[PDB]
RNA sequence: AAAGCGUGGCCUAUCGAUCCUUUAGAUCUUCGGAGUUUGAAGCUAGAGGUGUCAGAAAAGUUACCACAGGGAUUACUGGC
RNA sequence: GGGCGGAAGACAUUGUCAGGUGGGGAGUUUGGCUGGGGCGGCCAAUCUGUUAAAAGAUAACGCAGGUGUCCUAAGAUGAGC
RNA sequence: CCGACUUUGUGAAAUGA
RNA sequence: AAACUUUAAAUAGGUAGGAUGGCGCGGCUGCUUCGGUGAGCCGUGCCAUGGAAUCGGGUGCUCCAAGUGGGCCAUUUUUG
RNA sequence: UUGAAACACGGACCAAGGAGUCUGACAUGCGUGCGAGUCGACGGGUUCUGAAACCUGGGAUGCGCAAGGAAGCUGACGAGCGGGAGGCCCUCACGGGCCGCACCGCUGGCCGACCCUGAUCUUCUGUGAAGGGUUCGAGUUGGAGCACGCCUGUCGGGACCC
RNA sequence: GCGCGACCCCAGGUCAGGCGGGACUACCGCUGAGUUUAAGCAUAUAAAUAAGCGGAGGAGAAGAAACUUACAAGGAUUCCCCUAGUAACGGCGAGCGAACCGGGAGCAGCCCAGCUUGAGAAUCGGGCGGCUGUGCCGUCCGAAUUGUAGUCUGGAGAGGCGUCCUCAGCGACGGACCGGGCCCAAGUCCCCUGGAAAGGGGCGCCUGGGAGGGUGAGAGCCCCGUCCGGCCCGGACCCUGUCGCCCCACGAGGCGCCGUCAACGAGUCGGGUUGUUUGGGAAUGCAGCCCAAAUCGGGCGGUAGACUCCGUCCAAGGCUAAA
């Protein structure tokens, strides 16, 4: 981002050197979901089904108790960061199932 | 049996001297040769050497 | 222990006599390395003995940030902007480092300058005898090439000590630099409370 | 009223180190990418106690006994 | 009739945590002073008097005793007696 | 010795939600 | 009358015996006093026959470190 | 051992072997090199008897040159007295005066912890003219250290021998 | 009353092959004490050692960041120096103790699985035969569609386009390193003592050879050698040096333009708990058990936690000299 302040102390301290903007690299798209792999994962999601904790999270959301859904998702998955996004994905899967 | 306190390879075989002290010593080694009296007293036969 | 001394701290309770490392092979190490260097030079005649080129980079770490030193390789961006392809720089004696990042035009242009100088003073023999293709060099040029030895590009480690003499302007004298230095320490200490007070202005105000 | 007296008991005894926990204080410092924000460690002063009381966390037996020692030390002799 | 014949049956049981028991076993400890040591006692902290020989210091399992508390007054002070 | 998780599936009722 | 004393020895204890002393002058104080009043200090000038006997170079200052930390006898005081 | 000729232990005799060493860290004393620097110790070049020697790098490697704080952080605004070696002046000299190192004692200032303090100025929480302190520092107002060697001591190592 | 194809699995003294054991310096993996120190001792220390059980090579292991840093940032592995007896850890007691930065030694990157021949298994093996013999070719059988080969590995890449730029081998003679042999200067001159002259005395000589050994005593010169090198023989060679004939393309790569694609490793990470280990401290690694993933996603930034932003890298597959 914009260069340093030039003074050895303070907010954004250091020596002024003119900054340069780095052209994108591979692994800047690392994990960007793609059409075919979304296809593959969709299909096997439907063919295989849901795990029991996934089903219990569906039930907690179709009741609406999102705090408890997060809490059980955390106790299974292990970390808040994954629990919140598994809850987010099950909210996705439940809205896309009430859509029709 | 053993010997008392058997010698070990990690004695201090090499000693260090300050590089400037080596230079001092070699300068004072040179400066003493330029003397016929000390070259003689050190044992060399210098009685026909010209200068 | 006994009379006033520094408190002992010898780490000599394990079986250290099983792991004493004595260096009596040190001169032979030196001689072996020298023979190794000599025979590497003979095999790589007439390539420079220093090996491939290296970048000027800055050191890390506040203690050493101001001292330039040699790097591992020029980034892809330098090798591209110098007209020296990725796959071919190690071929003509220029290292390549895919991992570095350039954040400053100053570093990038300095390393371009090293690349350009090297490509000016590089001579390359043809892959075959009579077939001189692009990138090679003339026979009369090739006939005078020797094995350059030591550091054929020295990197000055830090900027030269110049202490010139200038005017002492009053706009320079009036500057309270200690007060300056304390004020942004205040800015850093208070950046928390100031932005909290600010954000609540949006929340409520 | 004042001079003054008063930093515990008329004076001589009535008591407690390190580590740890806990408490009090600044509108204090750190959590080392910058912040908000609980937690944690800090700094100064206390308490919880070591009574073997300058402060190990700790029951017996041995005639089945072992070792390094001791006449610094008993049971016999002698001596006062 | 695609079941070798029974009995138990998703309990026993295997795996891992969790609590109780565990001299069966392991490790170790089992203070000091002391007219030998053990038992006794505390002379290990510590006060007053004496010994302590008219400054101070002064020991013994010497003597006679004390202490591990009590107190918003039995602290401060002023007045009166 | 004991509890929980695990191998551990299938379905039925009675009390609790 | 060791755990009583009015009285009260002898030996032993402490301090002083000048040059690290005093007096004048003119200054400081944020202390002190009713107050140049004191207290002390500060600068300066004067004095001070060495301030009882004897004796004599000093641990005067410091560093590093050893061994020792079982005692025993005697005249006198003295506890069991 | 307080006490050995001891009725205390060891000792028949001879020959040879036989017991405070070597290493890492530190410390005082001394010698030597240089001295606000000093170390060339890991490497490189050279080396025609050489595992030696000699050269090189350091512009920040270690120690030192700056300390106080637990940490954020701040970081020495320029010293006087008493006594004193020795030098110099006056006197015929006795005696006096001046300059007075080191060292001892004394009283202060400056930096930092902790407390205290607030004219001004600024980006409003920062600066800090003035004034401080029965407190604290392994500080400062003295640059004295770096390297090697040696003896003694300490400690860890088998660590004086059994 | 059958002939079959596959799958699983048999027995084969079937054709051809690979494995076990040994040595211990160093290297890899598991296992794993205590005397001692702590002036006792019980965690700690001894020690992540000794012993035990296994695996290799001439080195082994490691190795191309799911890294450190907070910088103006660096850029695989390994070792030396300093970092540093420091941060840390510890009945915060005795004690224990690394790392980043920097300086040096040496330096090298690579290859797979996936979506991608489908007009066509283009791949591999074995038998047999031929030759130019570490292989190559012709033919048969078989493996393989539960995927061999080819392109690709995140630095990218797949495509389309482009003036353009880059591609093949075989001889010959050597040089270099390795081993071995043959040869290579000069008194044995005169006198004495002596068993012996290698000793004394005289006269001479070599020396790019006075290292050393032998020989009847202190031998440069009697012998072998040593200095200088010379001559011949034999290996491996695949390192490079110069000459000759053969001339490299419509395929691959590079460079540039594009914007559409752009697939990246699962009981794996991560979490809890338990034991061990560590300097690693609300837990450094490792392991068991249970929990159990993700694709605007995952791991780190040395204090547990929620959120906003930032820096950083892309694991769970493999190989790799030198120091
Ligand atoms: C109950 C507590 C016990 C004691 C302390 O915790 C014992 C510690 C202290 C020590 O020396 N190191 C240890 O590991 C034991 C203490 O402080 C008292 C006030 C009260
Ligand atoms: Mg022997
Ligand atoms: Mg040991
Ligand atoms: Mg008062
Ligand atoms: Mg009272
Ligand atoms: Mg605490
Ligand atoms: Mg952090
Ligand atoms: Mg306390
Ligand atoms: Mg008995
Ligand atoms: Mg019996
Ligand atoms: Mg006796
Ligand atoms: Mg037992
Ligand atoms: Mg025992
Ligand atoms: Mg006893
Ligand atoms: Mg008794
Ligand atoms: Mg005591
Ligand atoms: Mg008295
Ligand atoms: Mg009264
Ligand atoms: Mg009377
Ligand atoms: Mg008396
Ligand atoms: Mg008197
Ligand atoms: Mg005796
Ligand atoms: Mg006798
Ligand atoms: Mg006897
Ligand atoms: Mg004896
Ligand atoms: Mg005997
Ligand atoms: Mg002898
Ligand atoms: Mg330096
Ligand atoms: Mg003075
Ligand atoms: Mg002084
Ligand atoms: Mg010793
Ligand atoms: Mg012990
Ligand atoms: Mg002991
Ligand atoms: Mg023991
Ligand atoms: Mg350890
Ligand atoms: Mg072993
Ligand atoms: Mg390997
Ligand atoms: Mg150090
Ligand atoms: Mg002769
Ligand atoms: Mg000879
Ligand atoms: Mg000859
Ligand atoms: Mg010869
Ligand atoms: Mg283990
Ligand atoms: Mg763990
Ligand atoms: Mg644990
Ligand atoms: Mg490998």
């Amino acid at each position: 981002s914009q260069p340093k302040s030039g003074l050895f102390v303070g907010i954004n301290k250091g020596h002024v050197v003119t900054k340069r903007e780095l052209p994108p690299r591979p692994s800047d798209r690392k994990g960007k979901g793609t059409k075919r792999v979304h296809f593959v994962r969709n299909l096997i999601r439907e063919v295989a089904g849901f795990a029991p904790y996934e089903k219990r999270i569906t039930e907690l959301l179709k009741v609406g108790k999102d705090k408890r859904a997060l809490k059980v998702a955390k106790r299974k998955l292990g970390t808040h960061k994954r629990a919140k996004k598994k809850r987010e994905e099950m909210s996705s899967v439940l809205r896309k199932m009430r859509s029709a | 049996g053993r010997m008392f306190a058997p010698t070990r390879i990690w004695r201090k075989w090499h000693r260090r001297v300050n590089v400037r002290l080596r230079r001092v010593a070699v300068a004072s080694a040179l400066a003493a040769t330029a003397v016929p009296a000390i070259v003689t007293a050190r044992g060399h036969r210098i009685e026909s050497v010209p200068e | 222990v006994k009379h006033n001394n520094v408190i002992p701290n010898g780490h000599f309770k394990k079986h250290w006599q099983n792991y004493v490392k004595t260096w009596f092979n040190q001169p032979a190490r030196k001689q072996r390395r020298r023979i190794a260097r000599q025979k590497k030079a003979v095999k790589i005649f007439p390539r420079p003995t220093s090996g491939p080129l290296r970048p000027i980079v800055q050191c890390q770490t506040r203690k050493y940030n101001m001292k330039a030193r040699a790097g591992r390789g020029f980034t892809l961006e330098e090798l591209k902007s110098a007209g020296i392809p990725k796959k071919l720089a190690p071929t003509i004696g220029i290292s390549v480092d895919h991992r570095r990042k350039n954040r400053s035009l100053e570093g990038m242009q300095s390393n371009i300058q090293r690349l350009k100088t090297y490509k000016a003073k590089l001579v390359i023999f043809p892959r075959r005898a009579r077939k001189v293709k692009a990138g090679d060099s003339t026979p009369e040029e090739l006939a005078n090439a020797t094995q350059v030895q030591g550091d054929y590009m020295p990197i000055a480690r830090g900027e030269k000590r110049s202490v010139e003499v200038v005017k002492v302007t009053e706009e320079m004298k009036e500057f309270k630099a200690y007060g300056k230095l304390r004020v942004e320490r205040m800015n850093q200490r208070q950046l928390g409370a100031r932005q909290k007070k600010a954000a609540e202005a949006e929340k409520e105000e």
